[PDB]
């Protein structure tokens, strides 16, 4: 249930500096007052990342999405091939109750959206839904910054995120937090492409992708990764 | 090597007597530690004094002789090059 | 033991060392969680209809307890193979994401499944890694899956651009250019449907009865435990050197309350040099820590046999609360460098004659 | 070579020359005064 | 007592023992071709009759490393007894007498 | 020992650091050398002529 | 097999360059001790009189 | 800049001659002033 | 001609004997090769590497 978009909104793909962001727990072991060195997938330090104020992007290896959303705009994201109930689709929601995470041969439009009515109830994302494959609901996710990772390794799903108070205005802080594992899903999906979905009344956000590389970690005391350095980035690294 | 195994110390068994070998080096190793440190400090057979009263020519010593006060006995360079150290 | 380690009969004055000291655990204890939900295996052994070899049915199971027992004594299996891993032992471990491939093969093939082998069908329909661990499980299924008039519907993979690879599924159905000129979609000269059919019927003989295979995949410790057998739960103990079993991770140790601050997704944390320190106990969830028991080299201090036949004994680095033949013996003397027995501890001062250590040595008088 | 070097040392032989000259002329001139 | 790393070859001494035994410690963690690191994972994981080959693998391994340990030690001990006879020579001469 | 090969090398790294040590020793018996040198021959605080 | 193959190759190779690092390391004690004495004869008989 | 030992990159060659800091060979070394 | 390997070639004014296809020096280590088709005499010396 759902037309073309006839006011194409165009949103500028601009660059920015990726800065120290990026960086998550990756394992499941507790450690105090150490230097470990691990090679896995990071976003490299000081690249550039798209900027973005609804077009299809690449899934690739590893995404890094972040989002310094005023008043919960962004909803979820869709994942697949070619978006179509011929190949497996994969869907996440977060609205104002529990989040629910969908796989199922999907159908979409050419511009999905959700849109709120002002008493809110719509959804017309889809178009039609016959075999479906996995379903699963939890908690909702939600001036602040909210920053998610997903990568797709040995038929998991992982989803790794952090959500920040901030106050700059523009440009990604100049500061540092580490990214705890939200969630895995345990399924097995061959995704190349990616959505994102608005809740219009009835659009700034930061993309960036991942590659293998080693780091540095240091832990506090109390086993909290508090500083990094990148191997691959300086003769002084 | 085995870490309280019993199958690997039957396996280990049949390699010949190498862990003898191995300990009979680190106690000649100690034991020359021990020697070293008594063949370079024991060196007089009586333990001197310094008389109380302290008028040396007017050169003043008091920078190394041991102090009394400190529990440990030693003297302030000895207690700075313990303590610079790890 | 003096005589013996230094292989003479006769021993001259000094201090000797002859063997080490640990202490022997004492209890067993056992936590895993509170799950009990069965396991499905009927559901997919005792299937009616299984696919074909290239498109082999895959199946994901977790979240259960399963019992290998009731299928190591299955008499209905003809090839029951394990390659990683004991079949005695999968009762006695815990795993995650065990997958399961089930499929219908020849029965000359069944070879092919294996790692480093080459052929038609672990090639073309099947690749299983090199490093492959799990079982596999083969039984003839000529009473059933046999017709009378042929069975066309089974079909195998023959030809293909290249080899596949790893846990690969294939079901791309094109034309094969066999030769130097394009098909066009003509199966003529040079040009062949890649899946080859089968003529199964009750009236061949053996090497041609259909043969259903199944095998499972496992995993080593990549996530926390989901799927293991029947096992029995102890409790928890304090303060005593003990092994424990703790979701598949066995060590002997001692345990104590620790109050390390984890965070509310580790499972078990450690220190510099990857010591297991601290664990989280399934049921109730604290933070444990672990020790290990106490232990330690053993010395003989003696005066010589051409002189008398009585000795010392010293556990060098060990605090004299756990000592145990020598339970009581003489009084007990307490160094900086271990626990002494056998001696008495004097306020005199002389030369030195064995020394021990820490400034102090012992002689003989006793 | 199949994955070996050789490092040059931090002396070249001129300097080396230059101390054993210079050596070589406090002792002459100063005897053991310089020392 | 202003100036510090005045004392640079007991340090070095320290640091070098130190890091022998870290290394030492950290070989505990190798494969050496065999499927796993830990010995009891394989001992309560798999049939003897090969179990005993990844022992074997695990024991020639370790043992290589304690014995280049061991020798590295000897070699640290020679110099250090060197060192040892010239400084009792120099207390000899210089304290107990005019050189 | 491996002469540039993807698979020699991934073989060689279940060994662990065996040559972190090896370069070490070279390490140190080149800056021994160096010291030696030096402290035989440099013994003068000026240039004389 | 080829792994096997490179298996006995490397340790071999490893077993070489273990002895040929032992070999250098004694050498260059003994060097240091000559060079020590060198070093002593330079600074008596040189720069004063034995 | 060209060097007995190999090529060096970030450094700039003088024509003085201080004392050695940092010891780089074949006679030469670097230190900081850049 | 079936003797493979990696380096850079160059001219070389080495004469081999009118028989010969390579030659080597010690240890077995390749130095000059002779192409088939124009019968001269090159030199191989390795890639750089530090
Ligand atoms: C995952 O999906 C992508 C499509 O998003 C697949 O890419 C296709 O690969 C085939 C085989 O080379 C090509 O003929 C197609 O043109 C590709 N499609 C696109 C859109 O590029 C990819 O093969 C899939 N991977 C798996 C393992 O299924
Ligand atoms: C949804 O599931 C049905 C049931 O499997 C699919 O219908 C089958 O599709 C396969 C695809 O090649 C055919 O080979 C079968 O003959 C179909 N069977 C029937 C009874 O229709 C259907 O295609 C699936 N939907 C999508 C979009 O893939
Ligand atoms: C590590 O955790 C401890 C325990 O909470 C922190 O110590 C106290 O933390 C509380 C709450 O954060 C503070 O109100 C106290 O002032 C802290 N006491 C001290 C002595 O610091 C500790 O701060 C934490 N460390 C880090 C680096 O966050
Ligand atoms: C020898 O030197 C020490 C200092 O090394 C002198 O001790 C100082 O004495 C003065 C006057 O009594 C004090 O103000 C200082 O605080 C002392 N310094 C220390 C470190 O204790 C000592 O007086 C000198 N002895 C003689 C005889 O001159
Ligand atoms: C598949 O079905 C067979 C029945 O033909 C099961 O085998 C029997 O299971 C019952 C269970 O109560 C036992 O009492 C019998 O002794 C079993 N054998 C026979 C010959 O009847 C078999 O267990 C089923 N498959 C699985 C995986 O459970
Ligand atoms: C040997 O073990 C005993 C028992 O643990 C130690 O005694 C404890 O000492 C601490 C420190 O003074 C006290 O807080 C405990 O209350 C003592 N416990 C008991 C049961 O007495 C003793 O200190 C240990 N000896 C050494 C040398 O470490
Ligand atoms: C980032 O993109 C800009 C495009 O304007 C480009 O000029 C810049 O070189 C890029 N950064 C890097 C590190 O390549
Ligand atoms: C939000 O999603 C949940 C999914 O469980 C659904 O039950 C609920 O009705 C949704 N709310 C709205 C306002 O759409
Ligand atoms: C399992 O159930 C028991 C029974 O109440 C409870 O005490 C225990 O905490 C539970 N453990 C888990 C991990 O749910
Ligand atoms: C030790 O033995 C010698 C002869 O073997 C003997 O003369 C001497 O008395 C012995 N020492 C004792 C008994 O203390
Ligand atoms: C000797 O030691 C004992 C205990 O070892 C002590 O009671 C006694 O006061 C000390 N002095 C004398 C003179 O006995
Ligand atoms: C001094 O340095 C400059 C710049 O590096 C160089 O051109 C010149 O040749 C050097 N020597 C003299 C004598 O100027």
């Amino acid at each position: 249930q759902c037309v073309n978009l006839t006011t194409r909104t165009q949103l500028p793909p601009a660059y920015t500096n990726s800065f120290t962001r990026g960086v998550y727990y990756p394992d499941k072991v507790f450690r105090s007052s150490v230097l470990h060195s691990t090679q896995d997938l990071f976003l490299p330090f000081f690249s550039n990342v798209t900027w973005f104020h609804n077009p299809v992007l690449p899934f690739n290896d590893g995404v890094y999405f972040a989002s310094t959303e005023k008043s919960n705009i962004i909803r979820g994201w869709i994942f697949g091939t070619t978006l179509d109930s011929k190949t497996q689709s994969l869907l996440i929601v977060n609205n104002a109750t529990n989040v629910v995470i969908k796989v199922c041969e999907f159908q979409f439009c050419n511009d999905p959206f959700l849109d709120v009515y002002y008493m809110k109830s719509e959804f017309r994302v889809y178009s039609s839904a016959n075999n479906c494959t996995f379903e699963y609901v939890s908690q909702p996710f939600l001036k602040n910054l909210r920053e998610f990772v997903f990568k797709n390794i040995d038929g998991y799903f992982k989803i790794y995120s952090k959500h920040t108070p901030i106050n700059l205005v523009r440009d990604l802080p100049q500061g540092f937090s580490a990214l705890e594992p939200l969630v895995d899903l345990p399924i097995g999906i061959n995704i190349t492409r990616f959505q994102t979905l608005l809740a219009l009344h009835r659009a700034a956000y930061y993309v960036g992708y991942l590659q293998p590389r080693t780091f540095l970690l240091k832990y506090n005391e109390n086993g909290t990764i508090t500083d990094a350095v990148d191997c691959a980035l300086d003769p002084l690294s | 090597i085995c870490g309280d195994s019993t199958e690997c110390s039957n396996l280990l068994l049949q390699y010949g007597s190498f862990c003898t070998q191995l300990n009979r080096a680190l106690t000649g190793i100690a034991v020359e530690q021990d020697k070293n440190t008594q063949e370079v400090f024991a060196q007089v057979k009586q333990i001197y004094k310094t008389p109380p009263i302290k008028d040396f020519g007017g050169f003043n010593f008091s920078q190394i002789l041991p102090d009394p006060s400190k529990p440990s006995k030693r003297s302030f360079i000895e207690d700075l090059l313990f303590n610079k150290v790890t | 033991e003096t005589k013996c380690t230094l292989k003479s009969f006769t021993v001259e004055k000094g201090i000797y060392q002859t063997s080490n000291f640990r202490v022997q655990p004492t209890e067993s204890i056992v936590r895993f969680p509170n799950i009990t939900n069965l396991c499905p295996f009927g559901e997919v052994f005792n299937a009616t209809r299984f696919a074909s070899v290239y498109a082999w049915n895959r199946k994901r199971i977790s979240n259960c307890v399963a019992d290998y027992s009731v299928l190591y004594n299955s008499a209905s299996f003809s090839t029951f193979k394990c390659y990683g891993v004991s079949p005695t032992k999968l009762n006695d471990l815990c795993f995650t994401n065990v997958y399961a491939d089930s499929f219908v093969i020849r029965g000359d093939e069944v070879r092919q499944i294996a790692p480093g082998q080459t052929g038609k069908i672990a090639d073309y329909n099947y690749k299983l890694p090199d490093d492959f661990t799990g079982c596999v499980i083969a039984w003839n299924s000529n009473n059933l899956d046999s017709k009378v008039g042929g069975n066309y519907n089974y079909r195998y993979r023959l030809f293909r651009k290249s080899n596949l690879k790893p846990f690969e599924r294939d079901i791309s159905t094109e034309i094969y250019q066999a030769g130097s000129t394009p098909c066009n979609g003509v199966q003529g000269f040079n040009c062949y449907f890649p899946l080859q059919s089968y003529g199964f019927q009750p009236t061949n003989g053996v090497g041609y009865q259909p043969y259903r295979v199944v095998v499972l995949s496992f995993e080593l410790l990549h996530a926390p435990a989901t799927v293991c057998g029947p096992k029995k739960s102890t409790n928890l103990v304090k303060n005593k050197c003990v092994n424990f079993n703790f979701n598949g991770l066995t060590g002997t140790g001692v345990l104590t309350e620790s109050n390390k601050k984890f965070l509310p997704f580790q499972q078990f944390g450690r220190d510099i040099a990857d010591t297991t320190d601290a664990v989280r106990d399934p049921q109730t969830l604290e933070i444990l820590d672990i020790t290990p028991c106490s232990f330690g080299g053993v010395s003989v201090i003696t005066p010589g046999t051409n002189t008398s036949n009585q000795v010392a004994v010293l556990y060098q680095g060990v605090n004299c609360t756990e000592v145990p033949v020598y339970s009581t013996g003489s009084n007990v003397f307490q160094t900086r460098a271990g626990c002494l027995i056998g001696a008495e501890h004097v306020n005199n001062s002389y030369e030195c004659d064995i020394p021990i250590g820490a400034g102090i040595c012992a002689s003989y008088q006793s | 070579f199949n994955g070996l070097t050789v490092l040059p040392p931090l002396l070249t032989d001129e300097m080396i020359a230059q101390y054993t000259s210079a050596l070589l002329a406090g002792t002459i001139t100063s005897g053991w005064t310089f020392g | 007592s202003s100036t510090a790393s005045a004392l640079g070859k007991l340090q070095d001494v320290v640091n070098q023992n130190a890091q022998a035994l870290n290394t030492l410690v950290k070989q505990l963690s190798s494969n050496f071709g065999a499927i796993s690191s830990v010995l009891n994972d394989i001992l309560s994981r798999l049939d003897p009759p090969e179990a005993e080959v990844q022992i074997d693998r695990l024991i020639t391994g370790r043992l290589q490393s304690l014995q280049t340990y061991v020798t590295q030690q000897l070699i640290r001990a020679a110099e250090i007894r060197a060192s040892a006879n010239l400084a009792a020579t120099k207390m000899s001469e210089c304290v107990l007498g005019q050189s």
